[PDB]
């Protein structure tokens, strides 16, 4: 025999180890690999995808509703109509979405976001508004005049529905962590910032027209977008066996 | 990140046997992203 | 009939330096959601940019590298020095959620079993004891007891360990009559019954079950078993919405009407 | 023509030595796992004694003693070389060597009318061992000329299933069709040569499993006769006459 | 001693592994391989063999008599002769088949199907019967007329004594499983269809004739048929020690 | 003489488009089962056909794969510290029957040993101890006791390990005096005795017996040792029909007769 | 499926130690289903 | 270190087993073969007188 | 029998350490069964 020694680790099961071993079926011929639609190798092709924000998620919105910004004939000016952290793996309105599953599913992240809206008023109602994104180092902007001195869009509400702000990756390190807990890790030092939405002008409509309409909210990751460090999603639990 | 150099010879029959495929790149995300007929360019407007 | 291409990418895409942009021409913010696409904006058309070779991989959220490792399948203890489990990845969430993240999925996978002695009050034993794992195929007789004749394995597989060597690890091929594993099947079981619960299961995916003896009788104790399965080689198609309610059931997908995912906060306005 | 066409001719003549067989009648003819009888190889053998081939004089046509289609008739088989082990100079070349090899060509023979239906498989199976008893017979194990009737067809008097004897070298006489089946057989063992007194490499059974009928009147008394000749033979370890 | 981290696996006894290992008797040397007939390198050879159904399994038919399908001068027309799920590998007529038994030595098949079937009345008695194979959806055919919208043959007694229906491989999956129980796996989702006999004329003979006959029933698998994943056949089995 | 031809291949047949037929000429359906021969009729003869690229393999249905896997032969406890098994596959069922599939067959075997201790009332003990497996040829004096003298094996092949170490095994080559092993045999083990109780049997397949022992005294307690058997190598001649009645002894084919195979049903005319 | 690429080196003297065969292919059946003198073409009635 | 998987039959003893094994005197060197008569290699010489 | 492949590299200093020879043939046994002078061919008588 061949004089060998044997090293730590020796016999470990590690869960992410990749060693060859015998098959069951040493022979077996599996069926032929068919022509199906849809086939992806990597989940970034999935996070680039936008899907909704459960961004009115607040006491009275239940269910569908969750999913509109409302939007009302102001009698004021400057107004703010929202606001969020643009974190997309913490607790929150990013949570249910695919960017934010994803996400949940890994320690660190990296890369621009693409935030969508839709605009869903009437074709007579017209607006203008004006999207924030506040690189961190404070709190949210508290008016819309210290808000449009961040990276910022201004929407015109018009036949081409919907605008896209891009909070752009502007961070000191190359990578994020997806939680911001506190108390153990102070992670609250990655805060990547917010977004708010503020009346430009105003939301007009013509006589009888409802004076409140809706704005959805998408948002998916940019092509310089990636994750590292897998983790189990926090979301998926048991307490027990299934029936 | 991953060695440019290792050793990769298969020891069993099967390829069920085999370690774990080392590829891991990514695809462009159109058929995802952008199912749509008509293209519809970045500088232009959507609709018209 | 392909008319979208997917080139692939080992890194993820660069940032140009771009400069101002006054004109009624290109308009890259303007969109329109309707379409079933998603923006096309670009950062660098948005503001202003500099340049920036980034050297991010891609790797591991690629499918491989998120599914290629082992995770809980099976949790079981012996009764009469016997177990019987049917292959089913329902039990335990964490994997079952995975999965249900593609809609049809091709693979090999790694089994690992964990087993040790624990006595009437489950508590765990340094005892070392021989024991058999065999794979009962759909068709081929289930042994009823510890000793009877179908233990021999003459054709089913079956691993023989002990509890004072190294977990059992074993290979398995892409064994499905279907040309992949699906995770989701809005059908039915079979022809003439339409009865709820034969609705979403596809009988393809049951490959058989496990049954686990000692090789001889404990005298008062148990085995425990814990079974880890390791996907490999994977080919996936069709991503799905990811599951956004606590499973309740083994075999279906049922669960509890609920009106919001994230809780709730004083109001929209304050982040 | 038959090649031209790709069919076979109901009509055959088997000639061996002073024998010739003919049947007007046939189904074609069955060639043992596809190989006509053989020499044994200078390769393959093992008892250095020059051996004894004696020709036509034992590679012939002996016709046994015929068997009746009886209304409660099970079936009837021989052994091979039992059955012939006291027949012509096959027999007495069996008996007085240690060692025998052989190939063989078998005819079965059952006429009847076209008013007559029935069906019989006649089949070669090689080491078929009639193992129905805890202590078998030999007057069952080894019949002799005359044979011996079946006792329990539907097991093959062996414990398997006598709808897959179909996989060993067979036809069927299905009386609308023919009236004669006709098999060559290759040597078959797990050695080179053997002791014809003591081993039987193939048995002939014939088991009817469509009973025979007929328009009512018509003869009753219906025969089975077989016709078996040894070929390619060839015998070592000369001594005096030995039977089982 | 070359360094060395023994894996998980280690020190078990895969009955499928294969491996090599010491011989009891290093230098042994066998008998030479002799030239016998038959070699057989691939059961495929054995399933393609035909075989006898033993198709009448009822309680009057003992032996002998359950090979046989009865057939007699009818006084009614489109009559059934015979029915059967074509299924390989489930319990009934088909079981003790060659086909049967090895299809029973595994978990799944693939292949279409040889059914050939062979007339053994008189040289006199003539007669016509159509033999259908009904794909999978619903229920045996009830009549002669549901029956041949499927796949058939009509047969026609003759010189050429028997007959072949193919059931060809139509199925979703390339494989289907070797067993339809239900209770458990829900396997009868690959119920492959059935066969059934019927007289498309009638069965007519001559004065004092017998007025029944016989029809034997071959099954075999074709040359696109497969087999895969070993099994211990169910058939065999022990209570105790043999004496 | 071989006037049939047995090419070789990898995959089933392919099917080929075709299209109706009809005419006097081809009668591809017209069969005859006298003659011997299986039909020959095709699938698209009988039925319009469409191209089918059939990649499907052929390889788990070859002798090598559908023996080539271990199966128990032998299961016993010592008496005394000794046990002496005769070498045969008459005792087990499943590897039995597969086996009198082929009249005639060679093949190496891969021999695997797993063996513990148990006390008086059968349950296992977690106790290390060597044990020793002598293979005695037939000729060679067997050992009556535990301490006998045959123990030193200087000639007999012996393995000696142990029960806290992985299950032996050893690789044998194609040993019988013939040239391949026989699985059924019509003839006498011997010249001038016609008894039933020497009939069906050939001695060549009888190589000896395994002799198993503890190398020093147990207390009170027992081996329990269990014999795997795995073919490997094999080349078969003449396949068999398949048992189909229960095996009743160990020595001999006798069976009970029976009056049926499959269970019965209502009418032939409902499937 | 089977790896087309896996070592085959034998550690041992005698064959009987190797590991198992891997061809595992199939023949034409025609010993065992046609073993009959004349041939009998598909397209044409088995006697005349 | 190289990964492995040990076996069944490791730890074994047969008693026909051929393995290398370390030397109790590795530097040793033997006397030297001299020409002594009736050198035999085979016993089938032995058997044939 | 004997694999006319398989591997023969020695891991240790001295040759005892090496594994069993592998030669196993037989020489002519006429030093033991004919040690004679005057040859006595087999078609001859052996004294005169
Ligand atoms: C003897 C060795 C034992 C090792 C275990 C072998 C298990 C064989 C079954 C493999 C099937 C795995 C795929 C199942 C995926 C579908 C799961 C689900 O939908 O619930
Ligand atoms: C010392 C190592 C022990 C290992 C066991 C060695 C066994 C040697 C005997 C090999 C013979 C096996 C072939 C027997 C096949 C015939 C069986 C039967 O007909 O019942
Ligand atoms: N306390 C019980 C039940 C424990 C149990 O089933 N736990 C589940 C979650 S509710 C699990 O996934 N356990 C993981 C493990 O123990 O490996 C026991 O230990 O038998
Ligand atoms: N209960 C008895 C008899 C058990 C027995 O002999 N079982 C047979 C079948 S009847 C067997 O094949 N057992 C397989 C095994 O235990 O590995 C014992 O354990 O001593
Ligand atoms: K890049
Ligand atoms: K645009
Ligand atoms: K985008
Ligand atoms: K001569
Ligand atoms: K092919
Ligand atoms: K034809
Ligand atoms: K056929």
């Amino acid at each position: 025999g061949i004089p060998t020694l044997y090293t730590p680790g020796s016999g470990q099961f590690l869960t992410t180890d990749d060693f060859q071993t015998p098959c069951m079926l040493p022979k077996f011929q599996p069926t032929p690999v068919i022509d199906i639609p849809g086939e992806v190798k990597n989940f970034l092709e999935v996070v680039q995808v936008e899907s909704l924000v459960e961004i009115n998620n607040v006491e009275s919105a239940e269910g569908v509703a969750r999913y509109r910004i409302p939007l009302n004939v102001q009698d004021a000016m400057d107004g703010q109509i929202m606001a969020l952290r643009v974190d997309p793996g913490i607790d929150g309105p990013m949570q249910s979405t695919l960017l934010g599953v994803f996400t949940r599913y890994y320690a660190q992240w990296s890369g621009s976001l693409d935030f969508t809206f839709m605009f869903c008023g009437t074709f007579m109602t017209t607006g203008k508004v004006i999207i924030a994104y506040t690189p961190p180092g404070g709190d949210q902007p508290t008016n819309r005049r210290q808000a449009m001195l961040g990276t910022h869009v201004v929407w015109d509400f018009g036949l081409q529905s919907s605008i896209t702000l891009v909070v752009p990756w502007i961070s000191s390190g190359h990578f994020r962590g997806t939680t911001l807990e506190n108390t153990i890790y102070k992670y609250r030092y990655y805060e990547a910032g917010y977004i708010t939405m503020w009346y430009q002008t105003n939301m007009v409509v013509p006589p009888n027209f409802p004076t409140t309409a809706s704005i959805l909210m998408f948002v998916a990751a940019q092509p310089n977008f990636s994750l590292r460090i897998l983790k189990d999603r926090p979301d998926i639990s048991q307490e027990g066996a299934l029936q | 990140g991953s060695n440019i150099h290792y050793t990769n010879i298969n020891y069993y029959e099967n390829a069920a046997s085999n370690s774990l495929n080392k590829q891991d790149f990514t695809q462009d995300p159109e058929k995802f992203t952008r199912p749509v007929v008509d293209v519809m360019k970045e500088a232009a407007v959507p609709l018209k | 009939g392909q008319v979208i291409k997917s080139a692939v990418r080992s890194t993820v895409e660069n940032t140009v330096q771009s400069t101002h942009s006054i004109t009624t021409e290109a308009t890259p913010a303007l969109q329109a959601a309707e379409t079933g696409a998603t923006s096309n904006a670009s950062d660098e058309s948005m503001i202003e940019t500099r340049n920036v070779v980034n050297t991010h991989g891609v790797a591991e959220t690629s499918l491989e590298a998120f599914y290629g490792r082992a995770g809980l399948v099976a949790m079981f203890s012996t009764d009469g020095g016997i177990y019987r489990w049917y292959i089913n990845f329902g039990e335990y969430v964490q994997l079952r959620a995975k999965l249900e993240l593609l809609t049809y999925a091709r693979f090999d996978m790694e089994f690992t079993i964990v087993a040790q002695v624990v006595n009437a009050q489950s508590k765990v034993q340094d005892f070392n004891v021989d024991y058999q794992v065999m794979f009962v195929p759909p068709g081929a007789s289930v042994p009823e007891n510890q000793d009877s004749y179908q233990w021999q394995s003459s054709c089913n597989p079956s691993v023989i360990s002990n509890t004072g060597l190294p977990p059992a690890r074993v290979s398995v091929p892409f064994m499905s009559s279907a040309n992949a594993y699906s995770f989701s099947y809005d059908g039915y079981t079979q022809f003439g019954d339409t009865s709820g619960s034969s609705y979403g299961i596809v009988p393809s995916n049951y490959l058989g079950m496990l049954v686990v003896r000692t090789c001889e009788d404990l005298d008062g104790t148990r085995l425990r078993v814990r079974v880890y399965a390791k996907p490999k080689h994977v080919k996936g198609w069709i991503p799905r919405s990811p599951r956004m309610t606590p499973y309740k059931s083994r075999y279906t997908g049922v669960y509890t009407d609920t009106t919001k995912f994230c809780a709730n906060r004083a109001r929209i306005t304050t982040a | 023509s038959a090649e031209a066409c790709g069919y076979s001719d109901r009509v055959a003549q088997l000639t061996l030595g002073n024998s010739t067989i003919t049947t007007q009648e046939a189904a074609n003819i069955v060639v043992g796992y596809g190989r006509w009888p053989t020499s044994l190889r200078d390769t393959d053998a093992t008892a250095v004694d020059k051996p004894t081939q004696p020709g036509v004089s034992a590679e012939r046509f002996y016709t046994l003693p015929s068997v009746q289609w009886t209304n409660s008739f099970k079936g009837h088989y021989w052994k091979l070389p039992d059955a012939l082990s006291e027949l012509g100079l096959f027999g007495q070349n069996l008996q007085f060597h240690y060692l025998y090899r052989g190939g063989w060509v078998i005819h079965v023979q059952c006429n009847a009318t076209k008013f007559h239906q029935g069906t019989l498989l006649v089949v070669a199976t090689p080491e078929h061992k009639i193992q129905s008893a805890e202590s078998p017979a030999f007057a069952r194990t080894n019949p002799g000329e005359q044979g011996a009737a079946y006792q329990f067809p539907f097991t093959f008097e062996d414990g398997t299933a006598l709808g897959n004897a179909l996989i060993y070298p067979h036809q069927w006489v299905n009386l609308r069709t023919n009236n004669s089946a006709t098999l060559v057989l290759p040597y078959v063992n797990a050695l080179p040569m053997d002791s014809g007194i003591r081993h039987n490499n193939w048995t002939l059974s014939v088991i009817p499993i469509v009973p025979l009928e007929y328009a009512a009147g018509a003869t009753t008394y219906v025969p089975i006769t077989v016709t078996i000749a040894p070929m390619c033979t060839e015998y070592n370890g000369l001594r005096a006459a030995v039977t089982q």
